[PDB]
């Protein structure tokens, strides 16, 4: 029984197929803000 | 003076994610901190990698 | 039963979350003086 932790989430799309791609790379990501210390965040809003 | 030389052992009992050791003092007196250790039982069930 | 020693304390704040950060890096530090050989010290005082 194995286990592993993906430490960061930076980041973004990787349209390379999933047996090739790195960890930290999601398959889609909308309105995300992969910062340095904090990982995924919402992008800060608009003001009118 | 009362100064002394290390080490000093003191119980930090509990989980690692919850214990926050910190050193306030005050004072009219110096300090030096060279290193810090810890021991403790480690048991990861899911033998990783 | 494991154990490890953090040899130095140099040094300072690390607002990166604690599963990412190095050892030697505390989460807050006020009036500290992380020297080369000696570690944490009090900062020397203000004469008047």
């Amino acid at each position: 029984l194995i286990s592993q932790s993906i430490k960061n989430l930076k980041g973004g799309i990787s349209q390379q197929p999933d047996i090739l791609r790195y960890p930290d790379q999601g398959s889609r990501q909308v309105n995300g803000w992969s910062s340095e210390t904090e990982g995924l965040q919402k992008r800060p809003p608009l003001v009118f | 003076l009362n100064l002394g030389t290390g080490q000093y052992r003191f119980p930090v009992v509990g989980n690692a994610k919850f214990n926050t050791v910190y050193i306030l003092s005050d004072e009219t007196t110096p300090l030096n901190i060279i290193g810090c250790g810890w021991e403790g039982n480690y048991l990861r069930r899911s033998s990783g990698i």
